């Protein structure tokens, strides 16, 4: 499937047996990472809070507490106790079954 | 919370209880270790206010809580000029010294102008403390939840006889039966996107509680939003 990658943009093409798809990144959109991804568009594919910026290329982002990791998507805590998470059924490694 | 079940410890860590003339009066957010938030209709001439953090069953006494004196209480630029007092029901109150953040002291989350709107037009929200349990009568000693769908402008215009602007919004039941109340004034109405619960309202006012037809409704925290993130800025 992969050769050469139909994903672009810098997407990653986990390719199947029968099929592949394209990990995408930021910035892009749509199936082979062709086409740009908006704030509209689930929501950016921020996890957070997204934004568009000067071009019309996105810009994800975290409230107060918060720091976006280094794939630009997901936010991660950034201090002990952080915002609006409940931390009693979690603590660990526990989940609320 | 009328109409809601019981909530379980450690679950609601924002739920500040207002502690003051009366005891139980009205609930808030802690918008961070330094400062709570809550309805302005709950600043009187004369009280002094004490925030109790962790606590659960009131009627008992939770190695959580920690109170402070409310070392002063900003309400907003515009509360009430004499004229319709609770309009930006909205205000914030300074701790005196500093809360210990935990699992049980934590602050909600305050998303900026765009997205608090979005997470609010989401349609459901917890609403919670530990107000009347029923309409006019008996309040809730362990702390109250409840979830409510948001309702749109047109109708619960048709259900008022006040008048409802846009920095409040309505909601609550269509068949009467649950709704926030007297006594969880100033309480939350936060919706979690994933984990990650946001402040979208303050509990506010209602001709009266949980009645069948008429609504509870809240003040629109998109506006102020902008205004709490300045105004706390411990950075
Ligand atoms: N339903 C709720 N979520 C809720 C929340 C807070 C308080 C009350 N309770 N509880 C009770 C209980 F005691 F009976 F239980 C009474 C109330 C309550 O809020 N009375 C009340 C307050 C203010 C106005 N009012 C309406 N528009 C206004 C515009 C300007 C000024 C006042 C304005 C009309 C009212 F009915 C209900």
């Amino acid at each position: 499937q992969c050769e050469p990658n139909p994903c672009l943009n810098g997407g990653l093409c986990k390719d199947d047996i029968n099929s592949y798809e394209c990990w995408c990144q930021v910035g892009f959109e749509g199936k082979n990472c062709e086409l740009d991804a908006t704030c509209n568009i689930k929501n950016g594919r921020c996890k957070q809070f997204c934004k568009t910026g000067a071009d019309s290329k996105v810009l994800c982002s975290c409230t107060t507490g918060y720091r976006l990791a280094p794939d630009q998507k997901s936010c991660k805590p950034a201090v002990p106790f952080p915002c609006g998470r409940v931390s009693v059924s979690h603590s660990p490694t526990t989940l609320t079954r | 919370i009328v109409g809601g079940e019981n909530a379980k410890p450690g679950q609601f860590p924002w739920q500040v209880l207002l502690n003051g003339k009366i005891d139980a009066f009205c609930g808030g957010s802690i918008i961070n270790e330094k400062w709570v938030v809550t309805a302005a209709h709950c600043i009187e001439p004369g009280v002094k206010i004490t925030v109790v953090a962790g606590e659960y069953n009131t009627e008992e006494t939770e190695p959580t809580e920690q109170r402070r004196n409310v070392i002063r209480a900003i309400p907003h630029h515009s509360y009430n000029a004499t004229v319709n007092k609770y309009s930006h029901d909205i205000a914030l109150l300074e701790l005196d010294e500093p809360l210990t953040l935990n699992s049980y002291v934590t602050p909600i989350c305050i998303a900026d102008k765009e997205y608090t709107n979005i997470f609010l037009k989401f349609g459901s929200g917890y609403v919670s403390g530990w107000g009347r349990v029923f309409n006019r009568g008996r309040s809730a000693t362990i702390l109250q939840y409840l979830k409510v769908p948001l309702v749109d402008r047109a109708t619960c215009l048709r259900s008022t006889k006040f008048t409802i602007y846009s920095n409040m919004f309505c909601a609550g039941f269509h068949e009467g039966g649950k709704d926030s109340c007297q006594g969880d004034s100033g309480g939350p109405h936060v919706t979690e996107v994933e984990g990650t619960s946001f402040l979208t309202g303050i509990i506010s006012w209602g001709e009266e509680c949980a009645v069948k037809g008429k609504y509870g409704i809240y003040t629109k925290v998109s506006r102020y939003v902008n205004w709490i993130k300045e105004k706390t800025k411990l950075t």
